[PDB]
Formats: structure tokens, C-alpha cells, sequence
């Protein structure tokens, strides 16, 4: 949260929060309500979100539930939908914070590692992301879903 | 450190759950004391030094402490006591803008205690000063705000403690 | 560190004795291991990513570790976890080669049971994962080399309890 | 040994070994034989190499066997031929590890503080390893004498 | 003292004190009766020294002995002369020692601070310790007044 | 660190009393002894090789410590040792000169009890040799500097124990 960043650097800097960092708090408040909203909406169709991005990553990239595919059969499509809703809950989280900083810690440090290790396709897994995007943009409002554009792109953009 | 909404999510994380209804209601919350933090912050923040100021007086002056072989005695030790004052108010006035204490268990109270032991700081006497600096900061800056930074003028004694 | 060749040379250094018979031989069983060594230290290199990849798969994986709320949860942890077996695997590969565990104790084993302590790295765990990653290694290297690799897995194994 | 050195250098650039270094270390231990028999030699013959190369080197000093010198008398030039006997020994210890490591670690080290302590004549002392590694190399076949040869320089050229 | 900053030198070139430093120390106790002397005057009169230096200040600045000011009413002007009675006291320590290392370790370091946060006007101080100049200078021979002169001098002009 | 003046300045500081009677006696005292102090310390630093090299011969040469398996074993252990003689004899001239032990405790004797117990340096034997070298030196400097000398190698063993 801007809230923490502001205080890590004033420390960092021996002083209190500049009028401009405490304004900034002050706006960042403000609009808790409509980010709390923007992440109940993606909370409450979880579910579907991640069922309807999975149906069309699958289309988009048939050789992963193909033979030889590292979501190959109902075991692996499963954990690899897991991984999709694991990363929805990362940015409904990134969304109430107002950053995207809870998705890099929880999702994306070394998040290379780990997915070469497993052998999972990465720019498919970025794939997954669009998707989930395209399904939960359309749930929301064109405000909400411009908003919330930004936490999907990060993602996408750091998969890597 | 964390703050109140951060600090939320973690709970959330480790259980491997989406935000829900306490959850929710938790951060709905924070929001709501966001602009009195901000206010109270900057009201602190404006009084710095005459707050310490007034503590101070209130708490050490005319005392043993600032006489030969008192540990306020010397300019140097003097200058090093209100410092830690300026410390504990400023990072008290953070941890009250996070609505959380985590900042103080992070960058103030690690291995203080062991430290003013080693160099002879009476721990007592600064928690005295402490409390008075939260009494003078109350009255500044109200009863609700000052309710709030109570919290971590508290914190702050019992980790020194 | 030492290898098996100034291992010997130290034994002999302290009691200020030439090499004896005794010593002569030793450092002949070595140079005799030389090259089965070296094959062995090849085809591990080689294989590093999948040792790893497989032993984590046999001992970790679809368990509470890497569930929210488990030490390999966060791509960070899971990251640092399988980095820690990197680490083992690179170490155990120059033990072997060097016929002497002295860099396990060394570079490896300094202070690590007292930080996975302090971090909440599960001790037991990380030791299941090692004896995994002994098995892929001696199906991958052949019975005599993974009975020497196998020593310094377990040496490593022995510095975590 | 090279395999230390490998592993040391190999370690500090996070990785394993390079096939050339590998390779080092295959055709050290190869070598293995040939240096074990040189030290051999060397072991068998210390006696003889230590006096006549302590007789050769008072000859060439006889300063420090004079009245006055550090190795005067029975008791200091039976402890000179001692420190000879002691280097010759190290000097065996290289010629096993393939290079001058164990040497310095044991002997060299500080070697100058020690003899300036004691007010022996450090160039005296790099006499007497030019007089063994002469009487040394006489035991020895031309390649042997050769191989040997670099590890009594090191001595002699570090004598400082 | 001399002594020890001599010390602290030599320790830090790891040597012996030089030939230098040595016969500066001999001169330095050497000219020990003279500064005792100067100190064992100041500390006789220190009551006079700084009840008069206290008069002559609150004629300069009369502002801090009037309502509003630092100084104002008994307590706070006998708190004003404890200061004073305070820098003499530091300032003989100085003169034994030969420099004004004792005055700053236990008067100056951090004096800003201290002073700024009591309110207390630091110009009106330096005017202070240069009443005690004054006052002290009187009581001592036109050798032993230049000599103490560069103490309440270092005090005045580290009064920042 | 202290030397004799500014340790009593800090005794009256403490007090916050002006130098009475007793201090001023003790800085008379001090400055009486000035030049032996410094004549002292000259010839201690023209002899500094010499005195090491008596005092090492006298306690620890021809000995188990100078032979494979003893501390002073190897030409680096040798010089080592030989080194950690310079600085006991030139911090305790430094002592001397000061007339304060408080620069031995200050950059000598801080954890040196510890670091010597770790890497198995003896104790008892390092003592043997200091005691040695005072032996030594008062023959060198005389009754009286022989006898301040002492204070401080007696100082430094104390602290070794
Ligand atoms: C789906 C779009 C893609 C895919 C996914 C896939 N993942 C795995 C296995 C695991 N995934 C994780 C993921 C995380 N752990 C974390 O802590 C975080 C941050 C919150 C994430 C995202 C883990 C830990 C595993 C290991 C299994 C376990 O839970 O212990 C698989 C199975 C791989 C296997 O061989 O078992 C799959 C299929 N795969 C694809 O191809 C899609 C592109
Ligand atoms: C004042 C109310 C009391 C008091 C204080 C005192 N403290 C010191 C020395 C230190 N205080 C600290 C504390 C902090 N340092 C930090 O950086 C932070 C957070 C950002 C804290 C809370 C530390 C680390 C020291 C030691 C290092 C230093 O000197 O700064 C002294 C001086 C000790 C000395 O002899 O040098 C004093 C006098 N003492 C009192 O009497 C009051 C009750
Ligand atoms: C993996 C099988 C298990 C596991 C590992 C885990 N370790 C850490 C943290 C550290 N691990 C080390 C170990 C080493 N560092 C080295 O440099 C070397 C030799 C070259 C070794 C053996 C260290 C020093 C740390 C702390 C510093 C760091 O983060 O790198 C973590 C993360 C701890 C955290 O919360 O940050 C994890 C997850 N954990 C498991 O669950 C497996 C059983
Ligand atoms: C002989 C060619 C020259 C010579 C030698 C000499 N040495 C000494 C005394 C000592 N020499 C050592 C040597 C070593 N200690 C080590 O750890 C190593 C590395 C393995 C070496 C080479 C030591 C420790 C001593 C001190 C005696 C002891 O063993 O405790 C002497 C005697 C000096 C004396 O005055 O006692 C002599 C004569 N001297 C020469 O002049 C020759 C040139
Ligand atoms: C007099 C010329 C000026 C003046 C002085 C003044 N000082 C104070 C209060 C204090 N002064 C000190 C001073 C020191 N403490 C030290 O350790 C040292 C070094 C040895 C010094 C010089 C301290 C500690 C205090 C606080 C009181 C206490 O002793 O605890 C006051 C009173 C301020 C008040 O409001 O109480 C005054 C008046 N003031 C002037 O205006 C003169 C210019
Ligand atoms: C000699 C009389 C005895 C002896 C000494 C010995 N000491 C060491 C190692 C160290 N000695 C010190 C001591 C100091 N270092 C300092 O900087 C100062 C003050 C300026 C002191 C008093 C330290 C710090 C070490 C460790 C670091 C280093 O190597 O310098 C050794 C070598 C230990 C080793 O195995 O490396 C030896 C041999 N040993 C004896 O046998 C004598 C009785």
C-alpha cells in the first residue's frame, strides 16, 4: 500500500510523511470504497472467471491438455486451474491495496524458477492472465474494468 | 512492516482465502480512520519538538538524571535522549497512519532493550518520558487520535520492557 | 577446505612425518577414484535441473509445504527452497570430486541449522527432499558413484539435526 | 591441489566445474603415480640429502657455522639441518598435491618474520635448498629431476 | 590530552609514538605546574567569576532576565548561573589537560540541541562565557590570561 | 581510551565537582613522572625486536609449541604468535606512557579470552611468554619504568584468564 511506501521512505529519509504523501494517503482512502467493490465483484465470480479463462486458454493453447503438455489429463488441468485461481486471489488482494506489490511478493518472485523447474509453459501461464482478464473485465463497469486492467497487465507483463 | 490493509491480506493469504466478509469489514474500517490519521499525523508533525519539548520538562529536567553521573548528564547524552524521543514519536505517528505496529517491532524495538542495558540508558525513566509524551500528545491532538497513538506509545514501553 | 590428497598431507604435517606407507596408499586409492569422479561429477552437472526437479516432485510436492501456509508457499519460498537444492547438489558434486566432505562443513553447514531455526525452514523436510534427491542422483550415476555421492548427502543431512 | 583450486574457483562463480577444469583434474590424478615416486625417492633418501647438502652448504657459508653465526656450535647447526629437513619434508608434500601450496601454508607463510627473529640469515637458507635440491636431483631421473626442480625454485625464489 | 591523542595516532600507523610526538609530551609535562596553577586560580574564584560574568551578561541581554524571556525570575536566572558555574567547571578541566577535548566531550557535543530544545537563546550563552573570559582574564597575569584565553575563545565560537 | 589526567577530569566530572586537593595531587603525580615515561618508552622502542626475541626464547622455543602439533607450529603460527608479542609490548608502552590501562581494555583485551579459546591459542603459554617479556624489559628500562611496565603486562595477562 501507497500507505507503506509513503513511511518507508519519510524513514529512510528521518522525517514525517510530506503534505503531499499524507495527501496522497488521503485519496488513497477516499477510494477504498470503490477498489473494495472492484474486488468483491472478482471474489464472488471466481468461480466462473477461472473456469471461462481455463476454456479459453485451452483453445488458445490446445498442446498444453495435449499429450506431452504439462497440463496434460483431468489431474493436471485441474492444479494448472488451481494456478489460475491462485493468481485471481493475488490481484483481488493487489486491488484493495491499490498496488500491485501483494501479487509480486506473494506470485512473482521468482515465480521464473519455479515454473521452469515444474516444466510449465510460462508464456502460457501469461496467457492464462489474459484471459482471466477478458472474462472479469466484462463483469465489470468500463471505469471498474480500466482500473482493474492494470493488476491483470502487471501480471502478464512479468511473466517472464 | 505491515500496515492495516497489508497486514489483513496476509491473514487471508495464509489461509489461502479470498477476502470475506470480517476481512472486508476490517479494511472497510481502516478507510474510514484514514482521513483522522492523516489529520492527526499532521497536526504531530507540526508540534515535533515542542511536544518532546514538553515531556521532557514534565519528566527528566531537575532530576538525578540530568545531574553529574546522571545518564542525561553530558550535551552529548542529553541531545542522544531526546533524540530517541524524536524517534519514538515519529515512528509512533507511522505505526498510527498503518494502523499497525509492525514498523515497531521492525526498526525500533529490535534489540533496544539489549542495547540500553549495555550502555547504562535507564529503561524505567525513558518509559516514563514515553508516557508523558503520549499525555502531551493527547492533548494536542485529541482524545480519539490520542487513544490511537496510545496504542503505540504503549507498544513501544512494553517492547523496551 | 581440504580434498583427500592434503587431508593426508595434514595428518602427516602435524605429527611432522614424512608419508609412510600407510598415507602412500591412501593417496593411491585417490588418484585411482580420479577419473570415476570426474565421469560421475559430469553426468550430475548435466542433470542438475532435473535431479532437483525430480526429488522435489518425490518428497514435496501436492503436500501442506506448498499449500498456503507451508514453507514452499509464495513463488519466493518455493524459489529459495529448490535453490537450497541447487546448492546441495553443486556442494555434495564438489565433495565428491575432492573425496572429502571439509567444504560441507565449511560453506555449507556453517550456522544453517541455527538459521532454519530462525526463519521456520522445516528441518525434517528439507532432509526428506535431500535423501529423494541421493535416490535420482544414484539411479542417475551409477551404484559406486551414488554410494560416494551419498556420503556427502547425508554428511549434509547429519549438519542439519 | 588443482582439484581445491577447481572446486574453490568453480564455487566462487556459483557453478560446477568446466569441462577443462574437469579435464585439469583427470589428467592430475593420472599423474598421480609419477609424483607419488618422486616424493618416494625423496622420502627414502632425506638423511643423505640433509647432510651433504648441509655439508655442501656450510662451505659455501661458512659464516654461519663460525663463532659468531646463528648455526654455531653442535646443538644450532644440528637445528639448521633440522630446518632443512623440515623443508625437504614439505617439499615431498608438494610434489604429491601437483603445486607449492602445502609449502607455503606450512613454510613459507611468515617465514620472514620468523628468521628475522631468530637473526638467521635468510639467504643462507635458500643456500641450503639450492644445496638439497642439487643432491635431490642427482636421485632422479632428467624428467624427475625437471618436475622436481620447480618445487625447490619456488623455495628458493620465495626466501625473501 | 596530548597523551592520548598521540597514542590514538601512533596506534593507528601501528608504531611506537615518534621521536616527535615523545618530546611533545616531555613539553607537555613539563609546562604541567604552569596550567594547574591558572586552573587552581579559576577554580578559587569560580563563585565570583561567574556572579560577576551573571551581572555583566544580564546588562547585555537583559531580554532573557525579562517576562518572556529564558532567564526570567530566581529559579530560571540561578539555572542560567548553573550553566555558567558549569562551563567554568569544564573549562579548568581543559587547561589541565592542555586542550579543549574534556570541554567538548561533556559541554559542547550536541549543545545545539540541548539548548534549541529548552528554548534557550545559545548567543546569549557564548555572550555568557564571554563574560567569564573577562572576569577570569583579570585574575591572572597577562602570560596565564593569553594562555586561558583560548579556551573560553573555543567555547564562544563552538557556541553555535 | 584514558591517560592519568583525563581519567581523573572524568572522576570530578562524575561528581560535577572542580579539581580539589586529591586531583590536583594526582596530576602532580603524573606529570612528575612525565619524562621517565617518556624516556622509558624510547628505549623500549629502540629494542622492540629484541625484547620479543629474548622473551621467546626464554618461554617458548625447543618446546612441543614449535613442533608439529604446537600452536606456534608452521612459519604462520610462528609469526602469528611473535606478532600478538609487538602489540602486547607496544600497547602496554602506550599504557605506560598514558598511565591508564583503559586503551588495554579498550583495543586489546576486547573478546581476545574468546578468540584465543577458538582457535585453541594457549593461554597459560602466551602468559608464560609476556611474563617474559616484562622480565626482559625491566632489565632493559630500569627498576622503576620496570615496575610500571609491569602493571600493564600484569594487566594484559589478567585479562587473558
Ligand atoms: C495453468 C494455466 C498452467 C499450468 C499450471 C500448473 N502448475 C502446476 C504445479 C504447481 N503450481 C504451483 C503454483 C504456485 N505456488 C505458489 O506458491 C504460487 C503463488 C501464490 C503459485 C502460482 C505449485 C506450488 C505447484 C506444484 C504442485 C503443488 O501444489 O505442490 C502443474 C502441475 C505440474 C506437475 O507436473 O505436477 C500445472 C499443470 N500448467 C500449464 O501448462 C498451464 C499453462
Ligand atoms: C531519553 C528519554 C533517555 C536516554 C536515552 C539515551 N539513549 C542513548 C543511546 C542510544 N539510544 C538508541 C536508540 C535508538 N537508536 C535508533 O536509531 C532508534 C530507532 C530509529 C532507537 C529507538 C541507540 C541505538 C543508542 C546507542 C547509539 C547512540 O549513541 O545513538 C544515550 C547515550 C548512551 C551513551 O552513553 O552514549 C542516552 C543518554 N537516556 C536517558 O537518561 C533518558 C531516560
Ligand atoms: C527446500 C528443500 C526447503 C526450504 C528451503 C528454504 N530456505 C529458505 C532460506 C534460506 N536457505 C538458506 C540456505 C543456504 N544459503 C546458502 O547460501 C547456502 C550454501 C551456499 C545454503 C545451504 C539461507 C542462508 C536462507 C536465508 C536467506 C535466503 O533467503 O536465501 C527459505 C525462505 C525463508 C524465508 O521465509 O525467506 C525456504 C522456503 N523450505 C522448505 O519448505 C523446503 C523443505
Ligand atoms: C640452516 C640452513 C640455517 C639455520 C637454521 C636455524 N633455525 C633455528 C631455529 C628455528 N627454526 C624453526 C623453523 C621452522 N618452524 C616451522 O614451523 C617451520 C615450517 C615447517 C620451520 C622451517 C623454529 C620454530 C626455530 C626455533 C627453535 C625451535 O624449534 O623452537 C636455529 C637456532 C636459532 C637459535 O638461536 O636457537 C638455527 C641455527 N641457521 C643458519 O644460520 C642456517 C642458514
Ligand atoms: C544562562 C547564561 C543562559 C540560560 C541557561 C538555562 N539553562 C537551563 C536549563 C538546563 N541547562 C542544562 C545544561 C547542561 N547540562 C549538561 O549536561 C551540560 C554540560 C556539562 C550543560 C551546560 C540542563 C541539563 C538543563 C535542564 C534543567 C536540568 O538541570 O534538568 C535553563 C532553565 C530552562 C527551563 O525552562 O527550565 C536556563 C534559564 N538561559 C538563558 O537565557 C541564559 C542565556
Ligand atoms: C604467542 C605468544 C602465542 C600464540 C599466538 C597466536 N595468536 C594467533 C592468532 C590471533 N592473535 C590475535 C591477537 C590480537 N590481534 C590483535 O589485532 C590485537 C591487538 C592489536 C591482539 C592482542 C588475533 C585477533 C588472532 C586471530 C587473527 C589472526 O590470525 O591474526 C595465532 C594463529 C591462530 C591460527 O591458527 O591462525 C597464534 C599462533 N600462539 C602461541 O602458541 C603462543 C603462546
Amino acid at each position: 500500500s501507497i500507505v507503506t511506501k509513503s513511511i518507508v521512505n519519510a524513514d529512510a529519509e528521518a522525517r514525517y510523511l510530506s503534505p503531499g504523501e499524507l495527501d496522497r494517503i488521503k485519496g488513497f482512502v477516499t477510494s477504498g470504497e470503490r477498489r473494495l467493490r472492484i474486488a468483491q465483484v472478482l471474489t464472488e465470480s471466481r468461480e466462473r472467471i477461472v473456469k471461462q479463462a481455463g476454456d479459453q486458454l485451452f483453445q488458445k493453447r490446445p498442446d498444453v491438455v495435449s499429450p506431452g503438455g504439462n497440463a496434460y489429463g483431468e489431474e493436471m488441468t485441474a492444479t494448472c486451474l488451481r494456478d489460475m485461481d491462485y493468481y485471481l486471489r493475488l490481484i483481488t488482494y493487489g486491488v484493495v491495496a491499490g498496488d500491485v506489490t501483494p501479487i509480486e511478493e506473494i506470485g512473482l518472485v521468482g515465480v521464473r524458477e519455479m515454473y521452469n523447474s515444474l516444466g510449465t509453459p510460462i508464456p502460457a501461464v501469461a496467457e492464462a492472465v489474459r484471459c482471466m482478464k477478458s472474462v472479469a473485465s466484462s463483469l465489470l463497469s468500463g471505469e471498474d474494468a480500466a482500473e482493474a486492467a492494470s493488476y491483470f497487465d502487471y501480471v502478464v507483463g512479468a511473466m517472464q | 512492516m505491515q500496515d492495516a490493509i497489508t497486514a489483513v491480506i496476509n491473514s487471508s493469504d495464509v489461509q489461502g482465502k479470498y477476502l470475506d466478509g470480517s476481512a472486508m469489514e476490517k479494511l472497510k474500517a481502516y478507510f474510514q480512520t484514514g482521513e483522522l490519521r492523516v489529520r492527526a499525523a499532521t497536526t504531530i508533525s507540526a508540534n515535533a519538538a515542542e511536544i518532546v519539548k514538553d515531556a521532557v520538562a514534565k519528566s527528566l529536567l531537575y532530576s538525578d538524571i540530568t545531574r553529574p553521573g546522571g545518564n542525561m548528564y553530558t550535551t552529548r547524552r542529553y541531545a542522544a535522549c531526546i533524540r530517541d524521543l524524536d524517534y519514538y514519536l515519529r515512528y509512533s505517528t507511522y505505526a498510527m497512519l498503518a494502523g499497525d505496529p509492525s514498523i515497531l517491532d521492525e526498526r525500533v524495538l529490535n534489540g533496544l532493550k539489549e542495547t540500553y542495558n549495555s550502555l547504562g540508558v535507564p529503561v524505567g525513566a525513558t518509559v516514563q518520558a514515553i508516557q508523558a509524551m503520549k499525555e502531551v500528545t493527547a492533548t494536542l491532538v485529541g482524545a480519539d487520535a490520542g487513544k490511537e497513538m496510545g496504542v503505540y506509545f504503549d507498544y513501544i514501553c512494553s517492547g523496551l520492557s
